[PDB]
RNA sequence: GACGGAAGGGCACCACCAGGAGUGGAGCCUGCGGCUUAAUUUGACUCAACACGGGGAAACUCACCAGGUCCAGACACAAUAAGGAUUGACAGAUUGAGAGCUCUUUCUUGAUUUUGUGGGUGGUGGUGCAUGGCCGUUCUUAGUUGGUGGAGUGAUUUGUCUGCUUAAUUGCGAUAACGAACGAGACCUUAACCUACUAAAUAGUGGUGCUAGCAUUUGCUGGUUAUCCACUUCUUAGAGGGACUAUCGGUUUCAAGCCGAUGGAAGUUUGAGGCAAUAACAGGUCUGUGAUGCCCUUAGACGUUCUGGGCCGCACGCGCGCUACACUGACGGAGCCAGCGAGUCUAACCUUGGCCGAGAGGUCUUGGUAAUCUUGUGAAACUCCGUCGUGCUGGGGAUAGAGCAUUGUAAUUAUUGCUCUUCAACGAGGAAUUCCUAGUAAGCGCAAGUCAUCAGCUUGCGUUGAUUACGUCCCUGCCCUUUGUACACAC
């Protein structure tokens, strides 16, 4: 039936989601990036996101 | 056209799904690292592997698979995106490499 | 939770397994000669004269359009 | 044909060797311009608690990302910026070219 | 399940035509690009079509790559009653 | 090894000494306990739970409470089974429901197909008293371990320590030890000096025509972008150089060091951080995941979703917090300031403009992929002149009501922003406790994070900017040694 989704997901923590877990709580939108803050902690010793201070 | 912040970040992701992508399955093929060589309408990707004579594929199916993949995922027009292997010496230089090795391992069974 | 009675009543409603029934649409007896028509179809430009016309109670309704046939014919 | 090439990297060797580089050919195939513009270094903050649950002492963590832009302007004719893009290219560097 | 022949070929068809399939883990949006059908029915056909055995899948962060199999082409191309060497999925 | 209301020695504003700001007392936004129903979903409960799950939630996030479907047994077989399945279609009874899942009945692509036999998928159902990874903590102290050699039958011990200094098993040194490693230190980013080297129509310094004004008499402000020049003294990248206690005076087997005078940039490593040894907690975490060992749903499931709610419920106790309890004032009009930071391509952010207005509101592109634009962010306290003057009062802003519109197709248990109003506790707060040695305590703010909407929160930055301290082991903690022990999941 074409009332399966009807409820709309235009806004809110219903659209973001992370891009490695698909998380929805927790996600860190900043810079358009869309994964979430443990995520981001393990993959940035790879991707290039370096600890000085 | 869009921002260079979000474009380098962008950078950043695809080079993560790519080394995960990579070590996902590529693992038990030797897989030890990846550089993106960029040129304009050329992306040129690097792989310094310790199998390389069987990730290859008997006649390039698999390096092809690999780049028509990412080819239609970004509507490149084929040849476009190219992937490039090699074999480096000093293979114990590969944290990552001697990780899946011993992983196997596991897996097979030994101590 | 694992104490649940479920007080709303057993609605154990699994639908018909499609009960065999004898064959069916007799349009009309033409014996030796020019066969006929009956059961009247649909008329649509569309359609080629397949849709069983809904004919419930002195009122039809067409197939090819899901959605919208207000005729009474 | 009044081009600009810029330069938007995070290697700050590869973009050091790179400006010497396209400087010295510059200069040695006597093409005038001014010096490479260069911009203040970018640092994007990014601050994320340490601890995936909500347990532990508050502590922080801040992942920071510089970037380095630099750019020169260049009039210099279509078979040698179509020279200049085919060849002293080196990687690392996100280098792109626009007109005006 | 109940879907359509007519998807269920031009997924088939995809399949011979590229070698490879990709289907992000959205499902319940029923808007696949270039194809009318529900992309859950295409992805159900195709974790179908590994299960029997002609495909192998990778998720890589939800994302439902595909890749076709040495029985996996020839399955298809079997199917479809096509010339020899005319156009595989993984030609150069 | 642990511990001692045992000794010695060396340290710490998550300790004190003299203090400053405080909180605890008032109001009000936040989380926990308790109370409540159908629920008010759970994690954690000294430091090391309690503006913490980046948890500032309206209808997903939603893990909970009412109702509403398909079952996706992926993959093959036994039985109806083209004299045709299986989902699916228009109406009143039903349901907010224009979802036949059923009641008066008429079918378009159609062998995937119904039970079981085997097996699978999902899970924010558990188990951290099963894990990995990430943390937090032990531990912001300096400790830790081999090889060889010596000692003891052995567990083990020396190495790794008398005395001096440091923040430091930092060192000097003594010496059954010699030779090594990690931690520390080194290491890297940030801020502070260069009027010097290469570079700035994304700005100026200095000269002219357009210049206008003060004005007529010899000076200041800016715009005029293929309108003519040298540079960066103000926005910046780099082998950059430089504080290594540099020179000198005092104390020390005058060795390592410590206290003083200064051009020089600081002479507590010049500061502030990241990373951080060995071992451990049964400390958090299955709520970050198509990660798992072991139990749970396998079809009126805990599997994906729809409409309402709920986490905001309040007799009560607590925890960072913002405004306060007025004259250094409250309010009113005039003069000006920078920084961390973000910002729209197959979508529409930051908003520069004319205008209709007490304010909040309402238009098309000019600005922007961002040293050019938003943004001299003209911010706040702050400087000058003004009203009130000790009345819970012009202080304090909250509890009521009336209105105006961008948010959300949806505010309502005020979402929010303005105008009127209201004028409530609060007159610096008991026992008791948090931060602090320089641009720092604190007071003001600003940018980002979660942002459709909503900061009183957090992550950083900037403005104004203090007396206090240069000691201690007295309370609370840390390490080492000696010592006692009937402890050894270890007081």
């Amino acid at each position: 039936e074409n009332v399966w989704f009807s409820h709309p997901r235009r806004y809110g923590k219903g659209s973001r989601q992370c891009r490695v877990c698909s998380s929805h709580t927790g996600l860190i939108r900043k810079y358009g990036l869309n994964i979430c803050r443990q995520c981001f902690r393990e993959k940035a010793n790879d991707i290039g996101f370096n600890k000085f201070r | 056209l869009i921002s260079k912040k979000r474009k380098l970040v962008a950078d950043g992701v695809f080079y993560a799904e790519l080394n995960e992508f990579f070590t996902r399955e590529l693992a038990e093929e030797g897989y030890s690292g990846v550089e993106v060589r960029v040129t304009p309408t050329k992306t040129e990707v690097i792989i310094r592997a310790t199998r390389t004579q069987d990730v290859l594929g008997e006649n390039g199916r698999r390096i092809n698979e690999l780049t028509l993949l990412v080819q239609k995922r970004f509507k490149y027009a084929p040849g476009t995106i190219v992937l490039y292997a090699e074999r480096v010496q000093d293979r114990g230089l590969s944290a990552v490499a001697q990780a899946e090795s011993m992983k196997f391992k596991l897996l097979n069974g030994l101590a | 939770r694992k104490k649940k009675v479920y007080t709303t009543p057993k609605k154990i409603k699994h639908k018909h397994k499609k009960v065999k029934l004898a064959v069916l649409s007799y349009y009309k007896v033409d014996a030796e000669g020019k066969v006929t028509k009956l059961r009247r179809e649909c008329s649509n430009p569309t359609c080629g004269a397949g849709v069983f016309l809904a004919n419930h109670k002195d009122r039809l309704y067409c197939g090819k359009c899901h959605s919208v046939y207000k005729v009474n014919a | 044909i009044k081009i600009r090439i810029t330069l938007t990297s995070t290697k700050v060797k590869q973009l050091e060797n790179v400006s010497s580089n396209i400087v010295k050919n510059a200069e040695q195939h006597n093409l005038v311009k001014k010096g490479p513009v260069r911009l203040p270094t970018k640092v994007l903050k990014i601050s994320t608690r340490k601890t995936p649950n909500g347990e532990g002492s508050k502590t922080w963590e801040t992942y920071e990302m510089r970037i380095h832009k630099r750019y020169i302007d260049l009039e210099a004719p279509v078979q040698i910026v179509k020279r200049i893009t085919q060849i002293t290219i080196e990687p690392g560097v996100d280098v792109e070219v626009v007109v005006a | 399940m109940l879907m359509p022949k007519e998807d269920r070929n031009k997924i088939h068809q995809y399949l011979f035509q590229e070698g490879v399939v990709v289907a992000k883990k959205d499902f319940n949006q029923a808007k696949h690009e270039e194809i009318d059908t529900k992309n859950l029915y295409v992805i159900k056909a195709l974790q179908s079509l590994t299960s029997k055995g002609y495909v192998k899948t990778q998720f890589s962060w939800q994302y439902y790559y595909y890749t076709l199999t040495e029985e996996g082409v020839e399955y298809l191309r079997e199917y479809l009653n096509l010339p020899e060497h005319i156009v595989p999925g993984t030609y150069i």
